[PDB]
């Protein structure tokens, strides 16, 4: 489950600018399961 | 005060299973000193030239 990633110094807020940058294999996970959905998470009036 | 035939073997029967969850108790390599300026063989990561 490779996982390519990168952070660059963009400076604004709102959406994605245009531009040029590459990401870089930051990690892989050497396991052989299988996957199909995924589903965000975050940090939870 | 029985017998070494009843003594305990400590016995570790290695069941492995193969193909699945890939390949991960596997065999090492042993190493050399470089060499330079010498037309030689090697061998890198798999990747092998001369």
């Amino acid at each position: 489950f490779k996982i390519y990633s990168k952070h660059t110094p963009i400076n604004l807020v709102r959406d994605l600018p245009q531009g040029f940058s590459a990401l870089e294999p930051l990690v892989d996970l050497p396991i052989g399961i299988n996957i199909t959905r995924f589903q965000t998470l975050l940090a939870l009036l | 005060t029985n017998g070494v035939g009843y003594q305990p073997y400590r016995v570790v029967v290695l069941s492995f299973e193969l193909l699945h969850a890939p390949a991960t108790v596997c065999g090492p390599k042993k190493s050399t000193n470089l060499v330079k300026n010498k037309c030689v063989n090697f061998n890198f990561n798999g990747l092998t030239g001369t």
